[PDB]
């Protein structure tokens, strides 16, 4: 793990679309690192066109951030490569997003898998914050799955990299951030808070129904996402209080990775279940 | 300590007022 490598338009190779988004599309590809007869299987996005336009310059600075995160639960940037358009080449997650796969084992999830999730996405966002950085679309859509037993968040930066300038997650929101666009570590505990009901509710929608133009106004009111079916009342509270209207008050991740590895260590005692190795993202990548 | 949920239907929200903590003033 090291800095941000330049690419040239011919160090790398779309093989296939996986799935476009919002922020650009994605394709599966291999690294020809100019030199070495080596290639490496990477996940290529190619940007789409921005509004306010960062010069050659500031995007080439963001992108050495992103380049210098060094951590086992945070997808950090390997390379990018400025074009008419531009391009991150990142390593590839085998069995795509947190979010697909929960839904797609609903009943091979056991009560051990999901707390390690927490405990490992708190490990995250708790390094993102120990060098001043926060994440603002912390999500179980933006934590990918290299193993079963090995996530990571990713997307750190790509938002910012073209939405602070002047589609919003409103459901993933802290109330601050939704009211006046604020974002903060505490802010970013908010949905960290969201990301671990997902989780519980084996990928259920949050505040399903609610058109998010209503939401502010519930949260106000006292409105939270319910207790999930399989948690006892220690692990809800605990998302619970990740959604209080003062930012100050909110669990720091320090402190959720110390709860969630404790109760890592007695699973069956947090979470009732009643009781993997695959993804139809993982049949498009094979 | 679970949800004694009428058929597991998990409702859409759950209020914590007057608790002042979530329930912002305004």
């Amino acid at each position: 793990m090291a800095l941000l490598r330049i690419l040239k338009e011919t160090e790398f190779k779309k093989i296939k679309v996986l799935g476009s988004g919002a922020f650009g599309t994605v394709y599966k590809g291999l690294w020809i690192p100019e030199g070495e007869k080596v290639k490496i299987p990477v996940a290529i996005k190619e940007l789409r066109e921005a509004t306010s336009p960062k010069a050659n310059k500031e995007i080439l600075d963001e992108a050495y951030v992103m380049a210098s995160v060094d951590n086992p639960h945070v997808c950090r940037l390997l390379g990018i490569c400025l074009t008419s358009t531009v391009q991150l080449i990142t390593q590839l997650m085998p069995f795509g997003c947190l979010l697909d796969y929960v839904r797609e084992h609903k009943d091979n999830i056991g009560s051990q898998y999901l707390l390690n999730w927490c405990v490992q996405i708190a490990e995250g966002m708790n390094y993102l914050e120990d060098r001043r950085l926060v994440h603002r679309d912390l999500a179980a859509r933006n934590v990918l799955v290299k193993t079963p037993q090995h996530v990571k968040i990713t997307d750190f930066g790509l938002a910012k990299l073209l939405g602070a300038e002047e589609k919003v997650p409103i459901k993933w929101m802290a109330l601050e951030s939704i009211l006046h666009r604020i974002y903060t570590h505490q802010s970013d505990v908010w949905s960290y808070g969201v990301t671990v009901w997902e989780l519980m509710t084996f990928g259920s929608k949050p505040y399903d129904g609610i058109p998010a133009s209503e939401i502010s106004s519930i949260l106000e009111k006292g409105e939270r996402l319910p207790q999930p079916p399989i948690c006892t009342i220690d692990v809800y509270m605990i998302m619970v209080k990740c959604w209080m209207i003062d930012a100050d008050s909110r669990p720091k991740f320090r402190e959720l990775i110390i709860e969630f590895s404790k109760m890592a260590r007695d699973p069956q005692r947090y979470l009732v279940i009643q009781g993997p190795t695959d993804s139809n993202f993982y049949r498009a990548l094979m | 300590s679970l949800p004694s949920y009428l058929n597991g239907v998990m409702p859409p929200t759950q209020s914590f007022a007057p608790d002042p903590k979530y329930v912002s003033s305004k």
